[PDB]
C-alpha cells in the first residue's frame, strides 16, 4: 500500500502526498500485474493434461519399480518420496503476501497424473485420446526412436530395468 | 469453416497491449496537472504572480517532478518492450518451423500431431491455423513382444502384433489395418526361450507355396 | 492492527447487480447472512458448497467463485475430469479413425513507436 | 511438453544421451525433471569400409 507506506497513519503527510498525482496507482497497478502473472506461470507448467489419471492397483511395469515417485498414500499432502525430500531442503507497514491459487496439494496431484499418464499410455495421452500399451513395449517403441533395433531390449530386460532401478 | 464462426461470433493479447500503451500515455498527459508542492500547475501563473527570484524555486518543483514522471515512462516502456521482443523472437521460429516444414515437437505447432499450419496477419501480430491429425475411435486387442515359430523368435518391422480373440495380425501403431505375419513383414533374432512374453503362432513364407 | 484489501466479485453487470466481498487475510470475526473463511481470507456474500466444478473467477488457495443460474458461491476448484486407463500385461488400444483439428494462435509482434 | 508428453531428439534438451523418457516432481516454487537416457559403452574398434 503505497500510502501506508509513505505517510503511515499520519494526515499531514496524505494530503501532502496527495500533491504528486498518480504515482501511487501506477506502482499498485505494477504489483498487481506480476501477481497475476505468477498463477498464470505455474497454470502453464502443471495443468498440461485433461484428466486425472491414475495407475491401477497393481504394480506389473516389467520389473521396472516406480515406487519412489508414485504418491505416498499415507499422508495428507499425497507427495512422493521425491516430492517429500525435496520439501524439506527448501504483518508490516503496508506490505502483504497474497497466496497462490492452487495449493501444492493440487499441484502434486496434476504431477501424479502426468506421471501415470507416461507410465500407462507412453505418448499418446499428450496428442489425443490416452491409449494403454504394456511398458515393456513403450519401451522397445523408444529403444527404435534412438535408432537401436528393439530385440536389445527385449533380450536384456531384467538388466536394463535392474540399471533404471539402481539409478533411481 | 468453424474458425470463421468463432471469430466472426477471442484477440485478447493483441487487445492488452494497446491498452497498455494508451493507458500508459494518459497517465503521462494527466501528470501535467500537477503542482508537487508549488502554487499551481500553469507556468504562466507562476510567471504572473511571483518576481523572478521567487519563481525560480516555483518552477525547479515543477521540472523536478515532471522530469521523475517522464524518466518512469520511458522505464516502464524499455521493460514492456522486452516482452514484445520475446514474442516476436517465438512467433519468428514458429513461422520457420510449423508453416515452411513440418514441426516433430510436441505441442509447438497445436495439439496432435502437426500436418500443416498458415499464417494471417492481425493489427499487431500474427494468427496461424495450425491442421493436426488426431486419432478417434479406439479398440483394444491384446499384444505380444514376438512370435516363437519353428524355434526362432520373429518381430514387427515396422508394427504391432495384435490379435482379433482367436488370430494373430501386424498392424501399424496409429490406424487399425491388420496384415497376415509374413517372413516379409518380420524378422527374426534368437531362440524363443529368452523373450518374455512370446505366443506361438506360424509365420507364413511366401515363396514356399508359390514356388511349390 | 488488522488491515487488507478488500476485493468485489461480480457475475458483471449485464448479468446481475449482486456482489460479494473479500476481506483479504483478515479474520471473519472482526470484518465489520453467509460469512465464509477462506486461506485468502473472509468472503461475504456468497455461499459455500460441497460440489466442484471447473474455475470461474479465481479467489485463491483452490477457491472459486461462480454465478451459475442464482446467486455467488464458493468452492474448490476442479483440476479436471477422471480418466481411468485399463493397463494390463498385454493389452493394447489402437485407432480405428481419425479428426482433422484446426486451431488458432495469435500473437503479438509489435507496439506503437512513440516519441516525445 | 516434450520431454514428459513426448521422446526428443534435440541434443542436449532432455539430458546427456539419447533421450529415452523424463519424469516430472513438484518442488517449492518450482519443478524438477528426472531425465532417463540411453549412454553407449564398451566400444571396440574395428576395420571399415
Ligand atoms: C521398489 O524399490 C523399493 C526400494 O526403494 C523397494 O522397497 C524396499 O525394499 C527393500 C527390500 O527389497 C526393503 O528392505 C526396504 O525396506 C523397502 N523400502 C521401502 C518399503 O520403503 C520396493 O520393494 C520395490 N518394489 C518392488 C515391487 O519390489
Ligand atoms: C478396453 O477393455 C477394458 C477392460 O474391460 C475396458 O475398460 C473397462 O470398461 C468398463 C466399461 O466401460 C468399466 O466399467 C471398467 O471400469 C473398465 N476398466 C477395467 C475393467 O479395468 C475398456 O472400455 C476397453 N476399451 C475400449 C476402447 O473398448
Ligand atoms: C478374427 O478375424 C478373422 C479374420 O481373418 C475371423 O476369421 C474369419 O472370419 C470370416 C467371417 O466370420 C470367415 O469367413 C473366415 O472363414 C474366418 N477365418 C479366416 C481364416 O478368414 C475371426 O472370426 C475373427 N475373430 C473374432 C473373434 O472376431
Ligand atoms: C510353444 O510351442 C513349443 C513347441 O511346439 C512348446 O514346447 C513344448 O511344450 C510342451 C508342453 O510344455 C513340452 O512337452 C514339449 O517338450 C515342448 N517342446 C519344445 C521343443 O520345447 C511350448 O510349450 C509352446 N508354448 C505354449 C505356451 O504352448
Ligand atoms: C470415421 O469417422 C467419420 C466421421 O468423422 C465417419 O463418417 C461419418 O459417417 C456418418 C455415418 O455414416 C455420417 O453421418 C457422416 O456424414 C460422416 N462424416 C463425414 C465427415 O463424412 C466414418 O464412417 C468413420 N469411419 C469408420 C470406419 O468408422
Ligand atoms: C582402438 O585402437 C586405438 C589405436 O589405433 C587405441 O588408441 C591407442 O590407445 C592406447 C591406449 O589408450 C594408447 O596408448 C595409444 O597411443 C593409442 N594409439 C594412438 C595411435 O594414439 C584405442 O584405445 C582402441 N580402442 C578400443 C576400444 O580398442
Ligand atoms: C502377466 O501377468 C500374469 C498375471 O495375471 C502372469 O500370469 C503372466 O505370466 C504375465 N505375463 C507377462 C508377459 O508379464
Ligand atoms: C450482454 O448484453 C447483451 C444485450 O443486453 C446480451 O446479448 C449478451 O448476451 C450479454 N452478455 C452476457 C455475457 O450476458
Ligand atoms: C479468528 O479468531 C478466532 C478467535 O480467536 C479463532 O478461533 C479463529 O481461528 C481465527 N481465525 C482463523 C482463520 O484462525
Ligand atoms: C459437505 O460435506 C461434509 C462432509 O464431511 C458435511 O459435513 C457438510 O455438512 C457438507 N456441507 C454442506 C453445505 O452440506
Amino acid at each position: 500500500d503505497c500510502t501506508m507506506y509513505i505517510c503511515g497513519d499520519s494526515t499531514e503527510c496524505s494530503n501532502l502526498l496527495l500533491q504528486y498525482g498518480s504515482f501511487c496507482t501506477q506502482l499498485n497497478r505494477a504489483l498487481t500485474g506480476i501477481a497475476v502473472e505468477q498463477d498464470k506461470n505455474t497454470q502453464e507448467v502443471f495443468a498440461q493434461v485433461k484428466q486425472i489419471y491414475k495407475t491401477p492397483p497393481i504394480k506389473d511395469f516389467g520389473g521396472f519399480n516406480f515406487s519412489q515417485i508414485l504418491p505416498d498414500p499415507s499422508k495428507p499432502s499425497k507427495r512422493s518420496p521425491i516430492e517429500d525430500l525435496l520439501f524439506n531442503k527448501v504483518k508490516f507497514n503496508g506490505l502483504t503476501v497474497l497466496p497462490p491459487l492452487l495449493t501444492d496439494e493440487m499441484i502434486a496431484q496434476y504431477t501424479s497424473a502426468l506421471l501415470a499418464g507416461t507410465i500407462t499410455s507412453g505418448w499418446t495421452f499428450g496428442a489425443g485420446p490416452a491409449l494403454q500399451i504394456p511398458f515393456p513395449m513403450q519401451m522397445a517403441y523408444r529403444f527404435n526412436g534412438i535408432g537401436v533395433t528393439q530385440n536389445v531390449l527385449y533380450e536384456n530386460q531384467k538388466l536394463i530395468a535392474n540399471q533404471f532401478n539402481s539409478a533411481i | 469453416g468453424k474458425i470463421q464462426d468463432s471469430l466472426s461470433s477471442a484477440l485478447g493479447k493483441l487487445q492488452n497491449v494497446v491498452n497498455q500503451n494508451a493507458q500508459a500515455l494518459n497517465t503521462l498527459v494527466k501528470q501535467l496537472s500537477s503542482n508537487f508542492g508549488a502554487i499551481s500547475s500553469v507556468l504562466n501563473d507562476i510567471l504572473s504572480r511571483l518576481d523572478p527570484p521567487e519563481a525560480e524555486v516555483q518552477i525547479d518543483r515543477l521540472i523536478t517532478g515532471r522530469l521523475q514522471s517522464l524518466q518512469t515512462y520511458v522505464t516502464q516502456q524499455l521493460i514492456r518492450a522486452a516482452e514484445i521482443r520475446a514474442s516476436a523472437n517465438l512467433a519468428a521460429t514458429k513461422m520457420s518451423e510449423c508453416v515452411l516444414g513440418q514441426s516433430k515437437r510436441v505441442d509447438f505447432c497445436g495439439k496432435g500431431y502437426h500436418l500443416m499450419s498458415f499464417p494471417q496477419s492481425a493489427p499487431h501480430g500474427v494468427v496461424f491455423l495450425h491442421v493436426t491429425y488426431v486419432p478417434a475411435q479406439e479398440k483394444n486387442f491384446t499384444t505380444a513382444p514376438a512370435i516363437c515359430h519353428d524355434g526362432k523368435a520373429h518381430f514387427p518391422r515396422e508394427g504391432v502384433f495384435v490379435s482379433n480373440g482367436t488370430h494373430w495380425f501386424v498392424t501399424q501403431r496409429n490406424f487399425y489395418e491388420p496384415q497376415i505375419i509374413t517372413t516379409d513383414n518380420t524378422f527374426v533374432s534368437g531362440n524363443c526361450d529368452v523373450v518374455i512374453g512370446i505366443v506361438n503362432n506360424t509365420v507364413y513364407d511366401p515363396l514356399q507355396p508359390e514356388l511349390d | 492492527c488488522s488491515f487488507g484489501g478488500v476485493s468485489v466479485i461480480t457475475p458483471g453487470t449485464n448479468t446481475s447487480n449482486q456482489v460479494a466481498v473479500l476481506y483479504q487475510g483478515v479474520n471473519c470475526t472482526e470484518v465489520p447472512s453467509n460469512v465464509f473463511q477462506t486461506r485468502a481470507g473472509c468472503l461475504i456474500g456468497a455461499e459455500h458448497v460441497n460440489n466442484s466444478y471447473e474455475c470461474d473467477i479465481p479467489i485463491g488457495a483452490g477457491i472459486c467463485a461462480s454465478y451459475q443460474t442464482q446467486s455467488i458461491i464458493a468452492y474448490t476448484m476442479s483440476l479436471g475430469a477422471e480418466n481411468s486407463v485399463a493397463y494390463s500385461n498385454n493389452s493394447i488400444a489402437i485407432p480405428t479413425n481419425f479428426t482433422i483439428s484446426v486451431t488458432t494462435e495469435i500473437l503479438p509482434v509489435s507496439m506503437t513507436k512513440t516519441s516525445v
